[PDB]
């Protein structure tokens, strides 16, 4: 859904990590280089990134409940 | 002649028997005509039983389900008791029989 | 099948194996570490195989402190060749295979599932049928 | 339903002792150490510092089971020398190298910083 | 006292058939004045040997020589017997089996020698005459010396 | 049987990484060492967790996971911080906890990022690692936000939220000369950062007498407590529980003699 905090395997805080990461993406770098700029170095926290799908933007399209 | 050689008790040799059996009941081995007797009668017996297994079992199947493993306590037997090979055994024959 | 159904199996199964050879060596504190998990272990530390120039212990040395009371069995491992009982080195065994276990000790070979597994005549079937079924609970316990 | 709460591997609650002795009546002057809620971190740090003692002839620590918290350490000592004396002088032992080893890493930070 | 075999021996071979364990060798042994042909499984990594060393092997029912026996317990403890410590490889094993040439009526003039350290095995070929001390399963002691 | 005297030097020290090595100890003091990394460092973080209001498309207790995981400035006041069972009052109290505050309401079309900075704490010693900004979650136009939060002092045997470090990476015997594990072929393995040896070279020859020592150390901090207080509180606390077992150990051998 969002991104997890805090990575499962080692406890690095990666949930401040998306936004630049999506940047960095967007803008120049590909995702290697994008992860060597955040200071991922074991790939534990690589793969939180990388493999991250970010539905929350999905379940945000919908109407909320209440206006 | 393997059936012979290995279920027999050849007490001629006088000298398998000292190397075997004490030095004591060689001589009663030996002397007494009734222990003679009485192993190959032993002895006979055992080949009869060795006509019936192989009427039994045809085809040399030699492999049988039995209640007591005999080998395996003889070795405890050995094991239990400090069993020497090396040295002539103070067993007698006819007790064994 | 007049055959032992639970047997040494898996993870335990393997690890025995890597542990029976004679290339294993164990130092002294994982000798003491080991010989907690040993419920009926006596208490006496078994004099290493080896005491110079440092004190080494064997897999073998320690395993038959598990066997229990005083077993006689003979098994064969599963890389044993049919050459070796012809030949020379019978009981020498050069692959260290074969098993033999004399007195209720080890004395040489490489255990696997033709040993402690679910077969006739198999280590643990040698355990229950002369020991008994209290025993041999235990010793299975402790060899896990 | 059945998970324990987080706070079983640490706590003492009512009843339980931190350590008991059982003395081992299969060898001599051998002790049984039976310490509640707690693990390797320090079954390991007893079982190591003991082995440095010539005097300790048996030494070790074990987890009965993971899913429980408790250590069961046996020592066993020469004659004339309590198992549990060799306990207390481990840990006391044990104390002094981690307050040097403290004193001693202070000493190399200040060097590291600003030096 | 409590010796049992006392020679020098050569290794003549380290592997005839190949390498099958990484830290355990077979040695091959031939014997100066006994004739004592010997196999010996040593620890390598521990103890290395190469062709063609000479050291001395001693077999012993005992290691404090004073004719005590050892109880069969490991205590580091034990030093103030004088234990013999002249050898840089001591091993302590089971012989469990003695097997000879005899055959019924003639007694055996050579015997061989099955003596198990925990696992590391060892045969010992020659004549009877010096090799009758051995009993089947008794506790025995291998020391080893290098010589120059 | 005694202590071995333990030496110290420290290659790297950063604000999120220190980097030392211990020398003349034991594997199991080392070994002891970096679990209280992990384990038994005392530290500040969120447990309970109070939602007003929670209108986002995560549901509450989500959210209060994901405040439970952030990160908390602990560097100084979590000494002096008590246990909350071991505290005298009933439920919270400033002695015992810290209160966090979140209000966040998205009235702007674009989606508002509720993030860390938006916590707000009583005391301004325990900031959420904010001296970029960790995403609790993300609020579209008309959601809303409001909870309180207290945030109790634990370690990481209790829950991971309380663990106040990263990977704490931990080797020993570099290039393996006491042959701990066998390599099937030495030749293809990468050698570690700290080998000794030349290049061409796989592994030191071995050392039958040899024990380990020199443990490399490698503490990266999570940002709550500064690597280098996480080490030293890490061995006040393994010194407090061995001495608290001295002190039990004492009192049954008195009370059983
Ligand atoms: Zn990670
Ligand atoms: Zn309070």
């Amino acid at each position: 859904m969002i991104i997890p905090v805090r990575c499962f395997t080692c406890g690095k805080i990666v949930g401040n990590k998306w936004e630049a990461y999506l940047g960095l993406l967007q803008a120049e770098y590909t995702e290697g280089d994008a992860l060597d700029a955040l200071g991922l170095k074991r790939y534990c926290c690589r793969r939180m990134l990388l493999a991250h799908v970010d539905l929350i933007e999905k379940l945000l399209n919908y109407a909320p409940l209440e206006k | 002649k393997a059936f012979e050689k290995k279920f027999r008790f050849d007490y001629t040799n006088e000298r398998a028997l000292r190397r075997t059996l004490q030095e004591d009941l060689v001589k009663d081995v030996l002397s007494n005509a009734h222990i003679q007797n009485e192993l190959e009668r032993e002895f006979e017996r055992m080949r009869e039983d060795r006509e019936v297994l192989r009427v039994i079992f045809p085809t040399g199947d030699s492999k049988v389900v039995l209640p007591c493993n005999l080998l395996r306590m003889i070795w405890n037997a050995q094991k239990i008791f400090h069993i020497n090979p090396r040295l002539p055994s103070d067993l007698h024959p006819i007790k064994v029989v | 099948s007049n055959r032992p159904v639970m047997g040494i199996v898996q993870d335990t199964l393997t690890a025995v194996r890597k542990f029976t050879k004679r290339d294993v060596f164990l130092e002294r504190g994982e000798v003491m570490n080991l010989l907690m998990f040993l419920s009926t272990w006596d208490g006496k530390v078994p004099q290493p195989a080896i005491l110079k120039p440092r004190p080494l212990w064997t897999g073998k040395q320690i395993f038959s402190l598990i066997i229990p009371g005083h077993i006689n069995c003979i098994r064969t491992h599963s890389t044993h060749p049919d050459d070796e009982d012809s030949g020379p080195y019978k009981h020498i065994s050069p692959g260290d295979t074969k098993v033999v276990v004399e007195n209720g000790e080890l004395i040489m070979g490489i255990l696997c599932k033709k040993s402690l597994g679910t077969s006739a005549g198999s280590l643990v079937h040698i355990s229950y049928l002369e020991m008994g079924h209290d025993i041999t609970r235990l010793f299975y316990s402790n060899i896990q | 339903m059945n998970a324990p709460p987080a706070f079983e591997s640490f706590l003492l609650f009512e009843g339980e002792k931190k350590i008991t002795i059982n003395k081992d009546t299969k060898v001599p002057n051998a002790c049984l150490f039976t310490i509640n809620k707690e693990d390797h971190t320090l079954g390991n740090i007893i079982k190591s510092q003991l082995l440095k003692d010539p005097q300790v002839l048996f030494a070790g620590y074990k987890v009965p089971h993971p899913l429980e918290h408790k250590i069961i350490i046996r020592v066993q000592t020469t004659p004339d020398y309590s198992p549990q004396e060799a306990f207390t002088n481990a840990i006391t032992d044990l104390i002094s190298e981690l307050s040097l080893l403290e004193e001693r890493f202070r000493v190399a930070i200040k060097d590291k910083q600003e030096g | 006292a409590g010796i049992l075999f006392e020679d020098i021996f050569d290794v003549k071979d380290i592997d005839p058939e190949g390498k099958k364990f990484d830290r355990v060798s077979r040695l091959h042994c031939e014997s100066e004045s006994f004739k004592m042909d010997l196999i010996l499984d040593v620890n390598i990594q521990i103890y290395p040997v190469d062709l063609g060393d000479k050291f001395r092997l001693v077999i012993a029912s005992t290691l404090y020589e004073d004719g005590t026996l050892d109880d069969g317990e490991y205590n580091p403890t034990d030093d103030r017997p004088s234990r013999a410590d002249q050898f840089e490889y001591v091993m302590y094993g089971k012989v469990y089996r003695i097997e000879g040439d005899e055959t019924s009526t003639e007694a055996a003039t050579r015997l061989s020698a099955y003596v198990s350290y925990g696992g590391l095995l060892m045969r010992l070929q020659g004549d009877a005459n010096n090799l009758h001390g051995f009993e089947v399963d008794s506790r025995v002691y291998l020391l080893m010396k290098k010589l120059a | 049987p005694y202590a071995n005297q333990p030496t110290v030097r420290i290659t790297e020290l950063t604000d999120e990484n220190v980097k030392f090595i211990i020398e003349n100890t034991d594997l199991a003091v080392a070994n002891s060492i970096r679990r209280v990394f992990i384990a038994e460092v005392p530290i500040i973080a969120i447990d309970w967790v109070q939602i007003d209001a929670n209108s986002s498309v995560l549901h509450d207790e989500f959210i209060a996971h994901r405040l439970g995981l952030i990160p908390l400035i602990s560097d100084d006041i979590v000494d002096k911080l008590q246990y909350s069972r071991d505290c005298t009052c009933e439920e919270f109290c400033p002695e015992c906890s810290v209160e966090f505050t979140l209000d966040v309401r998205c009235n702007e079309d674009q989606t508002r990022h509720v993030t860390s900075r938006d916590l707000i704490s009583n005391s301004p010693r325990v900031i959420p690692v904010t001296s970029d900004d960790i995403l609790i979650v993300k609020l579209r136009k008309g959601q809303e936000l409001r909870l309180r939060a207290y945030a109790k002092k634990g370690f990481g045997k209790e829950h991971a939220k309380w663990n106040p470090t990263a990977g704490v990476a931990f080797e020993y015997d570099p290039d393996n000369a006491l042959r701990h594990t066998v390599y099937p072929k030495p030749e293809e393995w990468p050698k570690s950062e700290y080998s000794e040896l030349d290049e061409d070279e796989s592994q030191a020859p071995y050392d039958p007498n040899g024990k380990p020592e020199r443990f490399y150390y490698n503490v990266e901090s999570c940002g709550s407590l500064r690597p280098e207080t996480i080490v030293l509180s890490a061995l006040s606390g393994l010194k407090k529980k061995l001495s608290d077992l001295q002190t039990q150990l004492s009192h049954e051998i008195q009370s059983d003699v």
